[PDB]
Order: structure tokens, then C-alpha cells, then sequence
């Protein structure tokens, strides 16, 4: 029941690397994993993979693992049950096969069969 | 610094009345409305912004955070004019004199 | 859909409370005999996941300390002896600067139609003029209770234990100022060892900050809001009377004895204190380091003494060996800060009409004490007050910045078990 | 209940001094701290010092420091001892020091919050 | 796991009620000034507890930790899921949101337990 | 209706057993002269509120407010009807008629428990 | 009607030189004499 606000639009060229933020409020940031999902030309939508801000843990797809920074700072607490985070994405050998957006996704439960599942989404950030 | 619009303000008896105050950085909430007539003393209004003092006619009101902060007088009557200050800790404000 | 309320009895919750607090103490007028014996195994429990929010300024373990201090002195000067027959006028002479007096004077013996005139020694801050007649220094406003020369003025670790269904939440966050959200919590049913040290500018004996320095008030642009910083490392203080007095019994009645101060032997001296200039350089510029993050990376910090008041604040107030001492701190707070062996000597003075408190209408009379006494402590905090080109001065006299310094780490809470929530769940018929 | 009663109106030549004496009653007035404002003819009020009546501490605004001195005088009755009554000693009286001078009290029992709830009446001091 | 004296407290409200035992122990016991100060601990000790365990003995959860009852949930005290309230809010933020219809449920708890005996003292008069 | 404590007072036996959980709230909490005073009163209360739930708990009724026993109720200790006691007197009229007789019934609903469950210790035992 | 209930087959380890009813009889005492001489009049004017 939160924001999760990410960067602009940083438009660069094949080889180089790009970093894309997401800034959470309004939840207990390291109470929820946050899954990266993208939507590029080309296919459909492709999950990526999602770390857990409280055990520190990353899980991603084989189509992303030897690709992908994912790494978090650490909540700076606001109230009892509110904080605001931070959520770091990079990825290594762009091309203009990964141009799309990109979004961060809070994970839905903190127990269950649905821990992890992107629930509450960002905004977007249109790569190369 | 304390900063209160307007300076002067044309009053009528029965009217919705009210004064900005200003500040320079960020206070909170611990914004004080006085009243302060001439030859008399201070009289402390409301007190932690919108706290209002036992026995003040229940006309008075106050609003605000951060940088700004209100003094609202609804049915304005003739024991109502006088200078308000807004005070921030030791900081009083010029005032706004009603006629 | 089908949905029925189940309740659950000892579920983790509880509500800001505030009850009455028990001592406890391990193995003097703070009487931790009486307190229930300290566990040796004080069970600490994290509390994962928890964030909660304190408030050192309005905790309420400050104000029952600070009254369960004050409820200790009364109780421990009742069974003591009366020195009302002492409001008599006194003869006093200077001793062979003039500080300290020696008077004589008619005094009861233990026959009721007997006198007698046996002297003794006074400081000059106990005694008013009217051989120079003189006379004690609280005979024209109360009266003045001998303290018990068996009970000690030395700080015991006291542990203070919220009842069972209450319990304390301790902060683990090493840089957490007053107030906010604490990040690492975990629960206690008894505090630590808190040292009850009556103070003064300087906090003596507390205990230490991890990491680095920290510094705290409500509203440090409130400059009536006395600043309480707490050091990192201790700076080392010398104090000692170097005077090796004598304590005289005199006999004022059936059962009462007068403590008096018999005579100096040896040499008279000046009663101070010593901390190392260096270790006091370098404390004063990680503090004022500190004070930098809040007043202005550029504007200058100055540091200057006591501008009024009572000895109790203008100089540092505590008690050493027993004797209440007043020291002069001007050349501690005596250094103004740009944007970018060693021994300081403190001239302290020496009281033994004391009120404890602000107390209107009671006053002590603490008994010499035979010897030289020296005393080593660590001042670990400090009180400061800005002036409002940002200055800051010592001082202090509000008892509970004292306790509020070792009681910010700590909360109050009381446990409510029954919770009501629903599950698809339904009794029998 | 609070009544602070100030002194009266001083006459004085410049670099003279004044003593103001502000009668305090119906409060506890050792836990209640004791402010002075000034007010010039036609400027606001201004802030000259305050004193903390248990021991005596004091603080003043710019430049009071160096002319300006307050000090109390708490009662001693075992049965009345709310009351007090403060001192204000300004020495170097200038002739922009001619001001009206209130007594203030703070409401908060203890602690402070600067909501001034009791005033004196206020003394008109002239430097000429 | 033994996570301790109110361990769970950040944990999921399922996740807690498997540790209730935990809190229920040190709830008695514990996990001249203060002669009268303690003995007025050692007296409130007692009394907040027999309310708690008043509260149990009239809705038939005498002796019970975790105890179902007849009073359905009204939608109105909170309109959310259950795999959204075990497995993801935690005991204290429940506490928050239920604050204001606490008191309702404790009476519909009562005299859906003194109907329910007196519909058993029926069942028995045969 | 909703009658208050001992609302049902003068009601019959009948209608008053149906508003127990009224004054079973009230018998807890409530509807340095008197400080010792106070706490003496505090001290007092729980001990004849624990005493009413001893009996309850060595009858087999712990958690009941109406419970079903063993004994059947001899003609000697009353001999009315069923029709003429709960449809006409006061439970304050019934405490009088048996009030010799109150100690006897204590003592048989005792070893009617401690045989029952030792009856049920053997019922197990295999 | 003091109840005095006899155990049969009991056999128990006494010590009357350990027993603490009697170190708490002796301080009992000694606390009655005390507490029966709060409010009776001092003689200390005697002492002439
Ligand atoms: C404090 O608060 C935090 C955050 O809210 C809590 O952390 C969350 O805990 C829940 C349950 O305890 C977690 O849900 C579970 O997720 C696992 C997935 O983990 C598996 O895969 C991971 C990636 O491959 C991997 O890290 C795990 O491997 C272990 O090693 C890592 C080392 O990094 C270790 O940190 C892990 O803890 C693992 O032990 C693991 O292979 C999922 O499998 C679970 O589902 C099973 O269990 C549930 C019932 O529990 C059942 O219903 C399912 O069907 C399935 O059987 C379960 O969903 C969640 O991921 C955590 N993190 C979040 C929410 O961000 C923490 O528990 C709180 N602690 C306290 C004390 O309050
Ligand atoms: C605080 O003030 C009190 C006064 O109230 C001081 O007490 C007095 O101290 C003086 C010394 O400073 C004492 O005077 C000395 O008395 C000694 C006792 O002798 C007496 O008794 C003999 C009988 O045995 C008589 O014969 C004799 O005449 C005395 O009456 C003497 O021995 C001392 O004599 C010394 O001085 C003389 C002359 O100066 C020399 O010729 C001698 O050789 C010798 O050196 C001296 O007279 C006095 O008795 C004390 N009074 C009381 C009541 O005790 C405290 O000392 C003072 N304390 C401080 C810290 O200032
Ligand atoms: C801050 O804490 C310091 C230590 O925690 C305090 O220092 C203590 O001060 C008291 C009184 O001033 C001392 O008590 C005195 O002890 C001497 C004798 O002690 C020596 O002998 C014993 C043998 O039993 C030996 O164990 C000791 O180590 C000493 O060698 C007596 O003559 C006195 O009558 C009095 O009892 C403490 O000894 C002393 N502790 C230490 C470690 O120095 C200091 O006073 C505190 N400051 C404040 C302001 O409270
Ligand atoms: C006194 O301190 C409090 C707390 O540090 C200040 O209140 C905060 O003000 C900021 C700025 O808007 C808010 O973001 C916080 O939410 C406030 N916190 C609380 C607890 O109120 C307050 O402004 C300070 N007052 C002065 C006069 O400095
Ligand atoms: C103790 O010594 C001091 C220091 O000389 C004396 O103080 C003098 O007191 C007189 C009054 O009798 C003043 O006129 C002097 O100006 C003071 N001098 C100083 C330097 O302060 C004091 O009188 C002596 N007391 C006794 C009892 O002898
Ligand atoms: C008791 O006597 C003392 C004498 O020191 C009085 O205190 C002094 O009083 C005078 C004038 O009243 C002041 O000039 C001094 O500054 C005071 N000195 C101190 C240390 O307070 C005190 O007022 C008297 N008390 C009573 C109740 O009469
Ligand atoms: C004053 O200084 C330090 C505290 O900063 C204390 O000495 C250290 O005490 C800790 C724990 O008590 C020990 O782990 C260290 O080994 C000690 N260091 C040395 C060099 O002895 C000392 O006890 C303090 N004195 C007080 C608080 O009275
Ligand atoms: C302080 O003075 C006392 C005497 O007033 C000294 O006590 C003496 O100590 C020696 C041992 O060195 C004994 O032989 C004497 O009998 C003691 N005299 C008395 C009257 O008890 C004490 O040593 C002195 N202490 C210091 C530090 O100077
Ligand atoms: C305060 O006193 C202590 C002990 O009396 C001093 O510590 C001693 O310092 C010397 C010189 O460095 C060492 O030789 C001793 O071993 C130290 N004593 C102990 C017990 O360790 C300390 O230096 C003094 N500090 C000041 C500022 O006076
Ligand atoms: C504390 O010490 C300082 C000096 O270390 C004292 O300062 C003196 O103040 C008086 C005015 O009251 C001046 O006349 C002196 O010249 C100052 N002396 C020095 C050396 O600067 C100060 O008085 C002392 N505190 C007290 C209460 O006496
Ligand atoms: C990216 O991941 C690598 C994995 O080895 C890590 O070393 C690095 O620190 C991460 N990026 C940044 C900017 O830290
Ligand atoms: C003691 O009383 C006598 C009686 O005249 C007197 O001469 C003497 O000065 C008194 N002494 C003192 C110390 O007051
Ligand atoms: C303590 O930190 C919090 C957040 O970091 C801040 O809001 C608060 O103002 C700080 N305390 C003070 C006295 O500034
Ligand atoms: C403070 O210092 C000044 C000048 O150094 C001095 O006049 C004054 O007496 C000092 N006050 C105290 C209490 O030390
Ligand atoms: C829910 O509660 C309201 C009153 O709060 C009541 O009027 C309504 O009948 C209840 N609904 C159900 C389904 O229990
Ligand atoms: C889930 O909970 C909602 C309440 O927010 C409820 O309306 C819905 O029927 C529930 N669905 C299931 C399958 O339990
Ligand atoms: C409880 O009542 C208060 C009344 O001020 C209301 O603000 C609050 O929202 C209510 N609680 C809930 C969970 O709605
Ligand atoms: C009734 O009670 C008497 C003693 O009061 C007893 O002797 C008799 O057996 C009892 N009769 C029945 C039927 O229980
Ligand atoms: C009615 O009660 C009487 C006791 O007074 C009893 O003898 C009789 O058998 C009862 N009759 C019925 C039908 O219960
Ligand atoms: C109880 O015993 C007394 C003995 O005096 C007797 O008078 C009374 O009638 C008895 N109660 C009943 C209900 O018979």
C-alpha cells in the first residue's frame, strides 16, 4: 500500500551498462522481496528475478543470472510498521534486444505459496 | 524570522478573520498566537499550534505546519481587535493590528 | 466466506503503559540490600523484525527514578540525629585564603542543666556573621538532619524490573538519539546497572556511547533544552581533598552524638581536581564535531562557563569519599572552535550544609570524614546550554537529565495476550 | 491562579542602571521558567533572557549577556513555597533601551515550551 | 526455532501462534520503599492475569490457548483475506486495526457461551 | 432485555440463570489512609473470586457457569417441584431453603469428580 | 477447633538448632518491643 517511484528514462547504446533505481515508502521495505520484470520489443513480458532485502538472498532466471546486478541498501525506518528502501538493477552485455520497460515489484505475502509474487508494481523506465 | 501577512488588515464585526504567519526554516508544530492590545499585556491565544487556551471564546482556531501557520476568527466581534503575534520560541512576530 | 472469530491467549503485543517499577540489586542510603537479589542470568531476547518507537524525553522510568531517589534521602535521615541544639552563635577564627573557620560554642551535654564550650571546624560556606560571631547557615530558614555515619553516598548499581504481564524494550541502535524509530529492539525484564550519580555539568561514572559520540535534545534549536552529550571514550578525573581532617564526637544529649570536625593534622591545601589536557582536547573536538551536523559546517563553536545561578550548577556538583564537593570548570569550557604531561586544575570548594535537592525546609549536615580522601571516576557525558556565533556553556541542577542519560536506551510497555482474529473454524454442537 | 506583578516605571539617565523585580505568586514557581521580553515603541517584542528558578540557571538573547543579569529570590515559608520573585539587572543603559519589559512564565510545569500563559503587567523604562 | 519472550513479535500472525506457550509463562512469573512498591507489583501481577483468564472462563476458552468460538466475522471489523492477515500482518498491527471493535466481539464471545450451556442443560434434561 | 448487575434479583431462578455472565464480569473488576485500605481491598477480592473458582475446579464445572453434576438432589434437602422452583422462587428465597444444607452438597460434588476421573484413568488404560 | 491430622507411616528429619521459626520468633519479639514504645513519653529531661 505503498509507492515504489523508479529513475528516468537513461537511454544509452549497446555495451555499456545501465542502473535503474526503486525508492519504496509506505511499507516495511525489508519485509517483501522485490521482483524485476521487464516488457521489451520483441517478446512478451520476461521475469528476471527478485532478492530479499531482509534475508539478503537473490534468485533470478538462467536468462539473467550472468547479467544482472541486483543488490539493496537497507531500510531507513519511519515509523513502526513504515520504512523507505532502496532497490539497485543493472545489467552487464546490453543490447537492443533488452530495450523495454522496466519495473520493480514488491512481493506479495511475508509466509505462504506466494511470497514472492510481484504484487505492487513501480512505474516504468524505458531503457535504450 | 517571523513574517506575518498582512501587515495591517480593514475589519467589519462579524466576519471570517484571519492571519498567515510565516517562518524561516522548519518549526513543527509548536506555533503561539498572542493578542496584545495597547497599555495591556499579552494574551496567550493558542498555544502548540492549534491548542487553544482555556477560557478563550471558542470563536478562535489555528492551523498549520511546517512553514506556515494560521490564526481563523469566525463571527469576529468588537473584543477582537487588537495586534496577533505568532510566536516561535523566542521569536515574536511584528503583529497584524484589526480596526 | 465462512469466517468465525477464534481467540488466542499470550500472542506478541502490547500497548505504551507505565506501572511501578522494583529494584534489584547484586550483593549505603539507596538501600539496594532491600532490592530483590540480580539474576545471574539476565535473560536478553531479541526482538526480529520489530521496530519501535521511543521518546527518552517523555519516558516515565526518569520521573519515578527521580522521585525514587529523592523518597531514598527522606528515608534514610529519619533514624539520624537532629543538630537543631547546634543554631547557637558560634565564635568563630580564622584557621592559621580563610576559608575554612573554627568556632566555638556553648553546647548541651548529656545532663540537662549542663553546658559545655567545645569548638569545632566549619567550612566557610556552611557559617553567616551576624572573635566574630557567626551561626549555621540554615538556622533561619529550616532545620538540619546529621546524615547516619554508617550509610554510604556510593553510587550501587541499581536495576530497575518492570512487574510480571509488563516488560522493558531496550535499543540496540549504536548511533540512536533521543527520540525516533529504533531498528534493532529487544526485550528485558530488568535494566542494567545504573549507578544513582547526583551529578552536575559533567556526568560521572555513566556509561560510555558505542561507536561515535553521540549528542541529544527535544529541540536542539530550543536553547532552553539542556543539551545532553554523552562521550565515546572517558576522559579521566583526579578529584581529592588533601586535607587529613579529624572527625570529634560531641555529646548533645542521651544518645546524641555530634560529629564535629576536630582539627587539621599536617598541612592545609586546596581541595581540586585534574583531568589531562590532552584527553580533554580531544574529547572536546569530537564534540564539537558533533555539533557541527546540526549549527553549520562553517559558523564558529565557543565554549565558556556558568553565566548565574546556585553553586549547585555553576560549578561541577558531586560527591567524592563522601564530602560534597563544588569545582570550578571555567578552565574546562574555555576554548573557541574554527571551521577547520598535560593537567587542567579545577579549583573545587567544600560544603557540608547541603540540601540534596530543592527541598524547601529540610537540610543535611554530612559528617566529616577522618583521612584523605581521593576519588577516581570517569566524566562519560556532559550538559551543556547554547546561548542564541553559537556558544555553549555548562550546567545543569534538573536531577532527571542525570537518570535520562542511562534511562533513553529503555521503555516501558505492558503486555495485553488476548488477541481476536478469524479462521474458518467453528465449535461442535 | 498565575499572577506575575512587576515593578514600576524607572526614569533613568543614560549608563545608569535599573533593577526590574517581578512578584510572582499562585504556581509553583521553582518547576515554571521565567522569561524577559522587551518590546521598543513600535517594534515587536524581543527576547532578553530567561532563568530557570530551581537553581538559577540563565541564557540570554544577543548581547544581553554582557549588561543584562537575572536572578531570584525563591521563599523559604515551609508552607508557602510556590512563589518567587525574579530580578532583572541592566547595566550601560543606552538610550534605544528605552522599551516596555515584560515578566513572562512558561506553562509547561517542568519542562519548557515557551507558550508564555502569564504575564506581568509591564514596565516602562526610559533612557534619556 | 526458540525464538524467546515475544520472539514473533515482528513475525506473521501465523507464524506467532505457534509460539503462545512461550508468552504465556512469563506472563506470572517472569522471564521499605520497594517492600510497598513491590508488593503493589506483586498484587497488579495477579490481577491483570485473572481478568485475562475472566475473559477465557466466559467464553468457554478456559484452559485453552487457541480456541474457536460460534461469533462469525463480521466483515465490517476488517474486510480482509485470511491469507493476507496470517501470512503477512503481524500481531501488533492487527491489534491496531481491530482496536475499535474489541470490545464489541468480547461480549458476543459471552452470551454466545451462556446460550450455548444453557442449550446444553436442554440436551441433558432427557 | 438487558437488566444490569443483579438486575434479575427479584426475578425467578428461571429467568435470572439466563443473566450469569452479568454479574460474573462484575465480580472482578467492578460495576496513605486508603492506600493500605485500597490494597487490602484488592487482596480481599481476588481471594474470594479464587475460592468460588476452587470449588469450580474440583467439581468438575472449571470454565461452566451452569454445570451438570452426579448427585441427584435428595427430597430431604427440598422436597418441591421442578415447576414450582424455577417458574416462582428467587434464587435469594433458595439460598435461604438450602441454606443448612449447602455444606453437604459441597462436599459430594468433590468425590463425585475425583471418582469420575479416576473412573476415566482406567478408561484409558488400555 | 484446631485440626491436628496424624501421618501415619511418615517418618521426618527434624533439626531445632536449624529451625527458623525460632530465629523468626526472636525477631518477632524484639519487633513487638520496639513497636510498644514508639508512643510512650521519653525521659530524656531525667538526665540531670
Ligand atoms: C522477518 O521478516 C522477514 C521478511 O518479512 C521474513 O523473511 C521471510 O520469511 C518467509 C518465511 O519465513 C519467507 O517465505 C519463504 O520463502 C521460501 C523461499 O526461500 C527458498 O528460496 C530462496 C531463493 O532460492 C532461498 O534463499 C532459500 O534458501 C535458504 O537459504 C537462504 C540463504 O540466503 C535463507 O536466508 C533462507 O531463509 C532459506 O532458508 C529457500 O531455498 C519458500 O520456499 C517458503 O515456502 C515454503 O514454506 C511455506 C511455509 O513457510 C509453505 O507455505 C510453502 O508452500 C513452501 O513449502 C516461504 O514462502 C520469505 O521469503 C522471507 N523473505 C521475505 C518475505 O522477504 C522472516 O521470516 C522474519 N523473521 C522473523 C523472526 O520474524
Ligand atoms: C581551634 O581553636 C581552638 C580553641 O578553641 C584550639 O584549641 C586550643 O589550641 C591551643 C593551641 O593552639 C591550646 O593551647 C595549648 O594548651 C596546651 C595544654 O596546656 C594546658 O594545660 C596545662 C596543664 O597540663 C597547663 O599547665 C597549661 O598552662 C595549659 O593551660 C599547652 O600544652 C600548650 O602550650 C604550648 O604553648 C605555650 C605558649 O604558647 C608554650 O610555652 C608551651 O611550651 C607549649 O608549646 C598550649 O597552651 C588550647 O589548650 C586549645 N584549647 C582547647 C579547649 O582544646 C584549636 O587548636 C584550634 N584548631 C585549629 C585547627 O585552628
Ligand atoms: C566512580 O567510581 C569509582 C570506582 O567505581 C569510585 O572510586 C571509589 O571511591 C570509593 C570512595 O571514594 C572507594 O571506597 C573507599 O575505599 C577505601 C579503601 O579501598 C582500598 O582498600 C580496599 C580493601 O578492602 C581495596 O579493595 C580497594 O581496591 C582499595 O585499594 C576506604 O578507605 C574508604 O573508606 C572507601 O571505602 C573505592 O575504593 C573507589 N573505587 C575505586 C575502584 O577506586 C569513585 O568514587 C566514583 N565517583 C563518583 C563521583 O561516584
Ligand atoms: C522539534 O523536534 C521535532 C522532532 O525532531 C520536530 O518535528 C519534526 O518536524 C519535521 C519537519 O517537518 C517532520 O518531518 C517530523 O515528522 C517532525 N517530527 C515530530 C515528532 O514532530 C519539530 O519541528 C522540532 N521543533 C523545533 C521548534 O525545532
Ligand atoms: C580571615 O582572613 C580574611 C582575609 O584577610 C579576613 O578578611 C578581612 O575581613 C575584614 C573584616 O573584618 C575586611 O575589612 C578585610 O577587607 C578582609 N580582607 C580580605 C583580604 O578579604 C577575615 O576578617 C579573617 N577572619 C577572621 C575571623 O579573622
Ligand atoms: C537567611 O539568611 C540568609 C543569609 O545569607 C539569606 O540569604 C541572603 O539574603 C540577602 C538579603 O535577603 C541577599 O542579599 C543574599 O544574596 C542572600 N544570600 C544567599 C546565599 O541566599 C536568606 O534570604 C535568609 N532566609 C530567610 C528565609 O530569611
Ligand atoms: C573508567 O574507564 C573505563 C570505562 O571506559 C573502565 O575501565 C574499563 O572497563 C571495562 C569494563 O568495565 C573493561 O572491559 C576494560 O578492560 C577497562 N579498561 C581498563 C584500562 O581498565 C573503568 O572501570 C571506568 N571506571 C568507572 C566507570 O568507574
Ligand atoms: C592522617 O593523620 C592521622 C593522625 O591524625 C594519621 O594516623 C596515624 O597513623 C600512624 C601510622 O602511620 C599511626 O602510628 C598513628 O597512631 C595514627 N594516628 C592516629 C591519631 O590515629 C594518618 O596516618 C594520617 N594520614 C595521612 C595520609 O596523612
Ligand atoms: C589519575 O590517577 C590515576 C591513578 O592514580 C593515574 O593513572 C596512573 O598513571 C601513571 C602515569 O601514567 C601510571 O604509572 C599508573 O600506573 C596509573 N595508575 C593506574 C592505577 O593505572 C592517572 O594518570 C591520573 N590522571 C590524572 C589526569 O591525574
Ligand atoms: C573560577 O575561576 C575563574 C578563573 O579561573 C575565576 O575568574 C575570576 O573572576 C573574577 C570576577 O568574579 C575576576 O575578578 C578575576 O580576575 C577572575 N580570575 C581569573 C584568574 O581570571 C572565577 O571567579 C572562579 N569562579 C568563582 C565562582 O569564583
Ligand atoms: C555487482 O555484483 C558484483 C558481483 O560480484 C559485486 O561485486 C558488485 O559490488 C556489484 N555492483 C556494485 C556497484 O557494487
Ligand atoms: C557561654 O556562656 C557564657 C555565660 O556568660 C558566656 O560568657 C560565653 O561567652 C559563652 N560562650 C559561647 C561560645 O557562646
Ligand atoms: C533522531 O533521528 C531522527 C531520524 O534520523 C530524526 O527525525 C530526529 O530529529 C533525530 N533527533 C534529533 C533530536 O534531532
Ligand atoms: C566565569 O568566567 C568569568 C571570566 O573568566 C569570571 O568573571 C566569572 O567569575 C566566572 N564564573 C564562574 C561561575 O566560574
Ligand atoms: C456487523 O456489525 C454491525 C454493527 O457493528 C451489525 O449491525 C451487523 O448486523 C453485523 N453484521 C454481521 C453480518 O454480523
Ligand atoms: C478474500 O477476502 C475478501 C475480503 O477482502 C473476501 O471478499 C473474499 O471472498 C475472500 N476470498 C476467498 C477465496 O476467501
Ligand atoms: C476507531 O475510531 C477512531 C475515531 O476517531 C477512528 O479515527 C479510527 O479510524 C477507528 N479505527 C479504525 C480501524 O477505523
Ligand atoms: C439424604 O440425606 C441423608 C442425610 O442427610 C442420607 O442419610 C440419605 O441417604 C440421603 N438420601 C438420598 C436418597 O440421597
Ligand atoms: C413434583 O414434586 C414433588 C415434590 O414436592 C414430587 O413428590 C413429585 O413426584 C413431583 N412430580 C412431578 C411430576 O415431577
Ligand atoms: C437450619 O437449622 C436451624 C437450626 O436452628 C433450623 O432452625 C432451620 O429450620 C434449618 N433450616 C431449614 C431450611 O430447615
Amino acid at each position: 500500500q505503498g509507492q515504489l517511484v523508479q529513475s528516468g528514462a537513461t537511454t544509452t547504446k549497446p555495451g555499456s551498462s545501465v542502473k535503474i533505481s526503486c525508492k519504496t515508502s509506505g511499507y516495511r521495505f525489508n519485509f517483501y522481496h522485490i521482483n524485476w520484470i521487464r516488457q521489451t520489443a520483441g517478446r512478451g513480458p520476461e521475469w528476471m528475478g527478485w532478492i530479499s532485502p531482509y534475508s539478503g538472498d537473490k534468485n533470478l532466471a538462467p536468462a539473467f543470472q550472468d547479467r544482472v546486478n541486483m543488490t539493496t541498501d537497507t531500510e531507513v525506518p519511519v515509523t513502526s510498521f513504515t520504512s523507505t528502501g532502496a532497490a539497485y538493477m543493472e545489467i552487464r552485455n546490453l543490447t537492443s534486444d533488452d530495450t523495454g520497460t522496466y519495473f520493480c515489484a514488491k512481493g506479495l505475502l511475508r509466509d505462504g505459496s506466494s511470497t514472492w509474487l510481484p504484487y505492487l508494481w513501480g512505474q516504468g523506465t524505458l531503457l535504450t | 524570522h517571523v513574517t506575518q501577512s498582512p501587515s495591517s488588515l480593514s475589519v467589519s464585526i462579524g466576519d471570517r478573520v484571519t492571519i498567515n504567519c510565516q517562518t524561516s526554516q522548519g518549526v513543527g508544530s509548536d506555533l503561539h498566537w498572542y493578542q496584545h492590545k495597547p497599555g495591556r499585556a499579552p494574551k496567550l491565544l493558542i498555544h502548540h499550534t492549534s491548542s487553544v487556551e482555556d477560557g478563550v471564546p471558542s470563536r478562535f482556531s489555528g492551523s498549520g505546519f511546517h512553514t506556515s501557520f494560521n490564526l481563523t476568527i469566525s463571527d469576529l466581534q468588537a473584543d477582537d481587535i487588537a495586534t496577533y503575534y505568532c510566536q516561535v520560541l523566542q521569536f515574536f512576530g511584528r503583529g497584524s493590528r484589526l480596526h | 466466506e465462512n469466517l468465525w472469530v477464534t481467540v488466542y491467549y499470550g500472542v506478541p503485543v502490547w500497548k505504551d503503559a507505565e506501572t511501578t517499577l522494583f529494584c534489584a540489586s547484586d550483593a549505603n542510603v539507596w538501600a539496594t540490600h532491600a532490592c530483590v537479589p540480580t539474576d545471574p542470568n539476565p535473560q536478553e531476547i531479541h526482538l526480529e523484525n520489530v521496530t519501535e518507537e521511543f521518546n527518552m524525553w517523555k519516558n516515565n522510568m526518569v520521573e519515578q527514578m527521580h522521585t525514587d531517589i529523592i523518597s531514598l534521602w527522606d528515608q534514610s535521615l529519619k533514624p539520624c540525629v537532629k543538630l537543631t541544639p547546634l543554631c547557637v552563635t558560634l565564635q568563630c577564627t580564622n584557621v592559621t585564603r580563610g576559608e575554612l573557620k573554627n568556632c566555638s560554642f556553648n553546647m548541651t551535654t548529656e545532663l540537662r542543666d549542663k553546658k559545655q564550650k567545645v569548638y569545632s571546624l566549619f567550612y566557610r560556606l556552611d557559617v553567616v556573621q551576624i572573635n566574630k560571631e557567626y551561626r549555621l547557615i540554615n538556622c533561619n530558614t529550616s532545620a538540619i538532619t546529621q546524615a547516619c555515619p554508617k550509610v554510604s553516598f556510593e553510587p550501587i548499581p541499581i536495576h530497575y524490573c518492570a512487574p510480571a504481564g509488563f516488560a522493558i524494550l531496550k535499543c540496540k541502535d549504536k548511533k540512536f538519539n533521543g527520540t525516533g524509530p529504533c531498528p534493532s529492539v529487544s526485550t528485558v525484564q530488568c535494566t542494567h546497572g545504573i549507578k544513582p550519580v547526583v551529578s552536575t555539568q559533567l556526568l560521572l561514572n555513566g556509561s560510555l556511547a558505542e561507536e561515535e559520540v553521540m549528542i541529544r535534545s527535544e529541540n536542539i534549536t530550543n536553547n532552553a533544552k539542556n543539551i545532553l552529550v554523552q562521550f565515546n571514550t572517558p576522559v579521566q578525573i583526579n578529584c581529592t581533598r588533601p586535607n587529613n581532617n579529624t572527625r570529634k564526637s560531641i555529646r548533645i544529649g542521651p544518645g546524641q552524638a555530634f560529629y564535629a570536625t576536630g582539627d587539621i593534622i599536617g598541612d592545609i591545601r586546596q581541595a581540586h581536581c585534574n583531568v589531562s589536557k590532552a584527553t580533554w582536547n580531544e574529547t572536546l573536538g569530537k564534540v564539537v564535531k558533533q555539533l557541527r551536523k546540526h549549527f553549520g559546517n562553517n559558523t564558529i563553536i565557543r565554549f565558556a562557563n556558568s553565566s548565574g545561578g546556585d553553586l549547585e550548577v555553576t560549578t561541577h556538583s558531586f560527591n567524592c569519599g563522601g564530602e560534597f564537593f563544588y569545582c570550578n570548570t571555567s578552565g574546562l569550557f574555555n576554548s573557541t572552535w574554527i571551521s577547520n604531561n598535560d593537567s587542567i586544575t579545577l579549583p573545587c570548594r567544600i560544603k557540608q550544609i547541603i540540601n540534596m535537592w530543592q527541598r524547601i525546609g529540610q537540610a543535611m549536615y554530612a559528617p566529616p570524614i577522618q583521612g584523605v580522601i581521593r576519588c577516581v571516576s570517569n566524566i562519560t557525558g556532559l550538559i551543556l546550554t547554547r546561548d542564541g556565533t553559537e556558544t555553549f556553556r555548562p550546567g545543569g541542577g534538573d536531577m532527571r537529565d542525570n537518570w535520562r542519560s542511562e534511562l533513553y536506551k529503555y521503555k516501558v510497555v505492558k503486555i495485553e495476550p488476548l488477541g481476536v482474529a478469524p479462521t474458518r473454524c467453528k465449535r461442535r454442537v | 491562579r498565575a499572577h506575575l506583578v512587576q515593578s514600576g516605571t524607572a526614569m533613568k539617565k543614560p549608563g545608569a542602571s535599573v533593577r526590574v523585580s517581578c512578584q510572582t505568586s499562585g504556581y509553583t514557581f521553582t518547576a515554571h521558567i521565567l522569561f524577559w521580553f522587551r518590546q521598543a515603541p513600535g517594534r515587536g517584542l524581543e527576547w532578553v533572557g530567561w532563568i530557570k528558578p530551581q537553581y538559577g540557571a540563565v541564557n540570554f538573547g544577543g548581547g544581553f549577556r554582557d549588561r543584562v543579569t537575572l536572578t531570584r529570590q525563591l521563599s523559604q515559608d515551609p508552607d508557602d513555597p510556590d512563589w518567587g520573585i525574579a530580578y532583572m539587572d541592566i547595566r550601560g543603559l543606552k538610550p534605544d533601551d528605552t522599551a516596555v519589559y515584560y515578566c513572562a512564565r512558561d506553562r509547561s510545569y517542568g519542562d519548557s515550551s515557551w507558550a508564555l500563559d502569564a504575564w506581568g503587567q509591564g514596565t516602562t523604562v526610559v533612557v534619556s | 526455532v526458540f525464538l524467546g519472550f515475544l520472539g514473533a513479535a515482528g513475525s506473521t500472525m501465523g507464524a506467532a501462534s505457534m509460539t503462545l506457550t512461550v508468552q504465556a509463562r512469563n506472563l506470572l512469573s517472569g522471564i521499605t520503599v520497594w517492600g510497598i512498591k513491590q508488593l503493589q507489583a506483586r498484587v497488579l501481577a495477579v490481577e491483570r492475569y485473572l481478568r485475562d483468564q475472566q475473559l477465557l472462563g466466559i467464553w468457554g476458552c478456559s484452559g485453552k490457548l487457541i480456541c474457536c468460538t460460534n461469533v462469525p466475522w463480521n466483515s465490517s471489523w476488517s474486510n480482509r483475506n485470511l491469507s493476507e492477515i496470517w501470512d503477512n500482518m503481524t500481531w501488533l498491527q492487527w491489534d491496531k486495526e481491530i482496536s475499535n471493535y474489541t470490545q464489541i466481539i468480547y461480549g458476543l464471545l459471552e452470551e454466545s457461551q451462556n446460550q450455548q450451556e444453557k442449550n446444553e442443560q436442554d440436551l441433558l434434561a432427557l
